[PDB]
């Protein structure tokens, strides 16, 4: 089709008797030659296509670097490139170095930056320990006055068990990041402590962002209890998200008069993955959201999108060195690796697996 | 000697040694004890080197409150006995006497191998831990291997 | 607040299941399938604003083309559990519900897991095919992707007709697994060839065909 | 020119160490103080080699026979050029730089926390004029480590080539176009697509 | 900060006095019992500060192998001083100096 | 150390015997083994007072 | 009635720890308790009690008697305008470190026209070499177009 | 004579013609180090 799409994009009448300026007789050579030609330009039944793909594909393998650096200098950006990532690829290891979604945005979103930071702030994951400045365990024993003189005012604003006090301060810079309130942590915590703890706040425009705590010996349990708070109490997030890049774009988009133009467009590159979560967000793109851990992908949709992600991974890794590999050779390799069902990796526990003969599987 | 307690990972932040001829990670103040230096003001007076360490110090309290149930030297002895392997019967009376010239001997040779000088083995595990101690807590790079 | 996400994702899941319903041949008028949120919060939520998924369930008849073409196809039934943990209770009743009527095929949506006890509760509705769900999955439709292309389920012949053009026999052909999600998007069984059309950049339009088990 | 280039590139270098000594560095985003810093010294002192090194090839006349072995493109290229006139450059190890095998110090010929061009790796001369000690004994080093990965990766890739052509070599394209393997499972409908 | 018996020589533990409502440091070895005069038991830091740390700095004015400059001292305004750069250093920590004067032997910095 | 070193430089200690001095965490060590590489160097005189 | 003696109670001290207004303070929070009539409701007190005795700031005590807008503090939506401000002046700074802290890092390299792009034809191009084939065979440099992201290898 | 655990301890200086700083400028001979941070060495 698309070489149809060549002949009457070329040959079309005013391309002929207005800047070729042919006749009859060569006209008629022309087409004879095209038909000759084409059908000299044919496979040939015979052909071990396999073999000359796995050498086309083994042979700009032993001149690549094998440990390649760059981005070396920054420890905030790590990426598997050359030898670790193709060998990290044909094994499908179900655990790579570095994981990272592609997640992209609406057309209201992608251009106006405040948007963008809010869909930034709001896939990012966040326990309750990532904003704690200091914790501090006193013995205050009266329950409706404190010793602490800051909060002196809080208890004797509060009142219009255990005599212990599990006393904390927060960090302002990151409860105003997550654009998150007092109550909300409250109520977070007053959820997950059923009504064993009592907790006591203050109000956002004090001095210090404090958190007091009783519960209905008792030292060692209000340690535990603390560590316990610090540790597994999440604010949102999606869970396995733990860092965000906002990135730029330029992609190219026709115009009003069918030209392609270039065009500048936000977007985000994340670190780790989680795709059943991040595709169901507001603001996402769901349809146009990619990653490279192509295990959930095939988890996620089906076979097609796997492989077609899959050689567009190698596709990736072979053509950042300059070299240059055709098609069909990888895209035969891609399409043995997951013909039966699933991903079949080429070491042995993938391939021993089949039905081939007993010889042919001995020999290897 | 191991340092267990991962960065918050692995529950407790014990320290565990390691003997010739034993069986078991066997604990720290339990050596301590066992080579005769039963308090804690000496034990802690043998391994940090200041009072105002509260860090250290803070990662020290695991040790004391793992190392609680005994309290004197012969109980100790007889733990460090049971576990080095030998035969299986050599009870108190010779199993003791087992592990004595055993934590004489094989323990830290190129010290010394006569009696009446474990001071000097415990001086010199209280500089150990010390170091384990400033290279845990990042005061200090970890060792090149190749220099 | 945060009830408006929640009505957002039910009512997503809702759609998707609309969709779902529409693509397997069935029949769905646009008064439903083109429903805005006030609706779907006038007619759903209690005054309290919260749900009632006892009043999301109906019924689904066949078109006349799909008729023709598939001949195995009754009506389907789509009703939403209420039960959170979905035990051996919620599951022996829907069971008995199925079996009452006498329809063809039902779907089961739950909400958080299934026990295994009554995840043996599938094969004792026969002669009618139940088929279970969860709800998190379907907030969004997998098809409207970019790279997934089109599925599209043969008749009985056809499939004869493909086995006589190459001369092969049924298990050599590149498969499908029975769990995968494009593959219980059209809900497939063993032995049921679905075609794909996919794009190529050295002759454009590739037609690849792919079985399942 | 190229001598003054280097000049004031190196003491652009005494300026960032300044700015980081003194807290006045902007921080780049997902990188620590130490992190940016090192990424920039490395940015003006390559600017410096190009830079050099563009000045010298340039000058050159229509007859210096180095200029028709590279221009014909048959041998060589620019870096050849550029490290015969001008100055021979960086010196990497693993990415980053001559890290401090002594404590805080490369060589005991420097002083403690010594961060100069030269206290590091950067190497100032032409193979025409010649190299002082430390500056060979780095770039012995950087060799060492190109002989160590040749010595490493190509095994590696010969192995993963058996495994790759061991399990491709039996796909053949039968008298209709399919392309199955050695008993009927067709791979690929139409071979190539087209 | 904890604090050892007196007739044992142990740490002593928090103990909690019901009755008169107080707090003590009682030993667990023996039946030692001490007053509490401050009110906190446990502090657990988790984020932390300090880019400081000049470490340890006897006899550091002689070592060769440090630089030196021509700073003045805000001690005694002699201009000769060896400097360096931090001790434990984690991998956020800013590069500040510490200067050490040769003639008054005091540590001081710039600012 | 210096009266040590001027006691290795006379000849009355072997030649070949470490002195090693770590001022910063106040450590003296002596180092008399067996195996251990060593290459001569010059001396420059240090002492201020001639 | 227990609020309906508590608020006013806490409101009356609260709003005198900062003669005859006693009807007017009064007026104001009887309006205040019932307006909240609109538990939850029991934690939109501690907002407004809070923000009152968080002393430091008189303008709020001190600026509530002179004039202000009475109903305004209620679906105010303004809990970091009402007061204080250096605190607004903090979260303005907060945030910029937020916005910037959320973003990446991006690549340095130096560029030279001694190159040109088989795709692009831009003689823009960085470079980096390392040693991929043996030991008698030459370097292999690595080149990378800065326009268009092609990238190629030398022999 | 000088091994290698006591080599940290020390400083070196490579040429007796840098023991005393000088008090040139050519294309032929190479450029030596500086010691730009060091006004007085010991
Ligand atoms: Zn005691
Ligand atoms: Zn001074
Ligand atoms: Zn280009």
């Amino acid at each position: 089709s698309l070489f149809q799409c060549l002949v009457r994009a070329r040959l079309a009448t005013r391309r002929i008797l207005e800047e070729f300026r042919l006749n009859r007789d060569a006209f008629e050579w022309v087409l004879g030659t095209i038909e000759a030609q084409f059908q000299r330009s044919l496979v040939h039944p015979g052909e071990m296509v396999g073999v000359i793909a796995a050498q086309s594909i083994g042979e700009p393998a032993t001149q690549m670097t094998l440990n390649t650096f760059h981005y070396a200098g920054v420890s905030s950006k790590n990426v598997t490139l050359g030898v670790p990532r193709l060998k990290e690829i044909l094994n499908v290891a179900k655990n790579i170095k570095t994981p990272a979604l592609t997640v992209y945005l609406d057309r209201e979103i992608a251009l106006d930056i405040e948007k963008a930071k809010v869909i930034q702030s709001s896939i990012e994951y966040t326990t309750l320990k990532n904003v704690t400045s200091a914790t501090e365990i006193y013995y205050d024993p009266d329950p409706t006055s404190t010793v602490i003189e800051e909060d002196f005012d809080t208890v004797e604003a509060y009142f219009s068990q255990s005599p212990w006090l599990l006393r904390l301060e927060l960090d302002r810079a990151r409860m105003l990041d997550k654009q998150l309130t007092m109550n909300q942590v409250a109520d977070k915590i007053s959820e997950v402590f059923s009504d064993d703890l009592f907790v006591m706040w203050s109000e956002d425009n004090a001095d210090k962002l404090i958190i007091r705590c009783r519960v209905i010996e008792e030292d060692q349990m209000l340690k535990r209890i603390e560590a316990h708070m610090l540790d597994l109490i999440a604010l949102r997030g999606i869970p396995g998200i733990s860092k965000v890049y906002m990135v730029k774009h330029k992609v190219s988009v026709p115009d009003e008069s069918g030209e392609y133009k270039n065009e500048e467009l936000w977007a985000l590159e994340t670190d780790g993955i989680n795709l059943a979560e991040v595709m169901a967000v507001p603001g996402v793109d769901s349809s146009r959201t990619y990653s490279n851990s192509f295990v959930e992908i095939l988890s996620v949709l089906g076979i097609e999108a796997t492989r077609s992600s899959l050689y567009k991974e190698i596709l990736n890794v072979i053509a950042f060195d300059g070299s240059y590999v055709n098609y069909r050779h990888m895209a035969l390799l891609v399409d043995v690796m997951t013909s039966r069902g699933y991903l079949m990796a080429i070491t042995r526990h993938g391939i021993n697996r089949a039905d081939t003969g007993a010889l042919m599987r001995c020999s290897f | 000697i191991k340092l267990y307690g991962r960065e918050d990972k692995g529950t407790g932040r014990t320290i565990k040694a390691t003997l010739p001829y034993v069986k078991q990670d066997i604990p720290i103040v339990i050596v301590f004890r066992a080579l005769g230096v039963v308090p804690d003001g000496e034990i802690l007076q043998h391994i940090c080197y200041d009072e105002n360490d509260w860090q250290m110090l803070e990662m020290l309290k695991p040790c004391i409150e793992e190392g609680f149930v005994i309290q004197d030297k012969e109980v100790a002895l007889d733990f460090i006995g049971r576990r080095g392997s030998a035969a299986l019967g050599i009870r108190r009376e010779k199993r003791i006497q087992y592990a004595k010239d055993i934590l004489q001997k094989e323990l830290l040779p190129h010290i010394t191998q006569e009696e009446g000088f474990e001071t000097r083995k415990t001086f010199f595990l209280g500089y150990m831990v010390n170091r384990l101690l400033l290279c845990a807590l990042e005061r200090k790079d970890q060792d090149d291997r190749d220099h | 607040e945060d009830n408006n996400r929640i009505i957002s994702r039910l009512w997503r899941s809702f759609r998707t299941v609309k969709e779902m319903a529409a693509d397997r041949g069935y029949f769905i008028s646009q008064e439903e399938m083109d429903q805005s949120l006030e609706e779907f919060r006038s007619k759903i939520c209690d005054s309290m604003g919260n749900p009632q998924r006892k009043l999301m369930s109906f019924l689904a008849n066949p078109t006349p083309e799909a008729l023709e073409k598939y001949s195995d196809l009754g009506t389907l039934w789509v009703e939403f559990c209420d039960e959170p943990s979905v035990g051996i209770k919620t599951m022996r009743n829907f069971c008995l519900r199925i079996q009452e009527k006498n329809f063809s095929t039902g779907i089961f949506i739950y909400q958080n897991n299934i026990t295994p006890s009554a995840n043996k509760m599938i094969p004792t509705v026969s002669p009618a095919i139940i088929e279970t769900f969860q709800e998190s999955d379907l907030v969004v439709n997998i098809t409207h992707h970019e790279l997934v292309p089109k599925h599209i389920r043969l008749s009985d012949g056809e499939k004869s007709q493909l086995l006589q053009r190459y001369k092969l026999k049924e298990s050599q052909l590149p498969r499908i697994q029975r769990e995968d999600p494009v593959a219980r998007y059209l809900g497939l069984k063993r032995g049921q060839v679905v075609k794909i059309i996919r794009r190529s950049e050295t002759s454009g339009r590739y037609a690849s065909y792919r079985i399942c088990l | 020119e190229i001598t003054h280039a280097i000049s004031s590139a190196k003491e652009q270098v005494q300026e960032i160490i300044y700015k980081a000594q003194h807290n006045e560095l902007e921080l780049k985003p997902g990188m620590t103080l130490r992190e940016s810093f090192e990424g920039e010294v490395s940015r003006t002192l390559n600017d410096a080699r190009d830079s050099a090194g563009r000045s010298a090839e340039m000058n050159l006349k229509d007859l210096n026979n180095v200029k028709q072995m590279v221009s014909a493109g048959s041998k060589g290229s620019f870096i050849n050029i550029a490290q015969m006139s001008a100055c021979v450059g960086q010196q990497m190890v693993e990415g980053k730089r001559i890290a401090f095998g002594f404590a805080d110090r490369s060589l005991p010929h420097f002083t403690k926390d010594d961060f100069s061009p030269e206290s590091k790796g950067f190497v100032e001369n032409s193979y025409l004029r010649g190299l002082t000690p430390q500056e060979f004994f780095f770039h012995a080093m950087a060799g060492r480590e190109g002989l160590i990965d040749t010595a490493v990766k190509t095994a590696e890739t010969g192995y993963i080539q058996r495994r790759l052509v061991k399990a491709l070599e039996d796909i053949m394209v039968h008298y209709d176009g399919t392309t199955r393997n050695s008993l009927g499972d067709i791979i690929q409908f139409l071979y190539g697509e087209d | 900060s904890f604090r050892f018996c007196l007739e044992c020589n142990n740490m002593l533990y928090p103990k909690e006095d019901k009755e008169n409502q107080r707090l003590l440091y009682s030993c667990r070895n023996c039946d030692y019992t001490e007053l509490a005069e401050d009110p906190k038991v446990y502090r657990h830091e988790l984020i932390t500060n300090i880019g400081e740390t000049a470490g340890i700095v006897d006899d550091i004015g002689q070592d060769p192998t440090l630089p030196r400059s021509d700073k003045e001292c805000p001690e005694c305004h002699s201009r000769d001083c060896v400097f360096f750069q931090s001790q434990q250093r984690r991998k956020d920590t800013n590069m500040t100096l510490f200067y050490v004067c040769l003639n008054c032997k005091k540590t001081f910095r710039d600012e | 150390v210096s009266t040590m070193r001027d006691l290795r430089r006379s000849g009355a200690i072997s030649p070949e015997v470490s002195i090693i001095r770590d001022i910063r965490e106040r450590e003296f060590k002596i180092f008399t083994d067996v195996g251990r590489v060593y290459r001569p160097l010059f001396i420059v005189e240090d002492d201020e007072s001639k | 009635n227990k609020t309906r003696n508590g608020s006013i109670s806490a409101i009356y001290t609260a709003l005198a720890m900062d003669p005859s207004k006693i009807f007017e303070l009064v007026k104001d929070i009887e309006k205040q308790c019932f307006k909240a009539v609109n538990d939850t409701y029991r934690n939109k007190l501690r907002s407004l009690i809070m923000n009152l005795k968080n002393k430091n700031n008189p303008t709020l005590r001190r600026s509530i008697l002179d004039h202000e807008i009475i109903p305004s503090k209620l679906v105010t939506m303004s809990a970091q305008e009402l007061a204080p401000d250096s605190l607004k002046k903090e979260m303005e700074e907060i945030y910029k470190k937020n916005l910037f802290d959320a973003q990446g890092a991006t690549e340095n390299n130096s560029v030279t026209d001694r190159f040109e792009c088989g795709k692009c034809k831009q003689r823009k191009v960085s470079y980096f070499q390392k040693q991929t084939r043996s030991a008698a065979a030459p370097l292999t440099t690595f080149c990378k177009c800065e326009n268009c992201g092609n990238r190629w290898k030398f022999s | 004579y000088v091994d290698g655990e006591e080599e940290e301890t020390i400083m070196i200086a490579m040429t007796p013609e840098d023991l005393q700083t000088r008090s040139l400028n050519d294309t032929a001979k190479r450029i030596k180090p500086e010691m730009s941070t060091s006004s007085h060495h010991t």
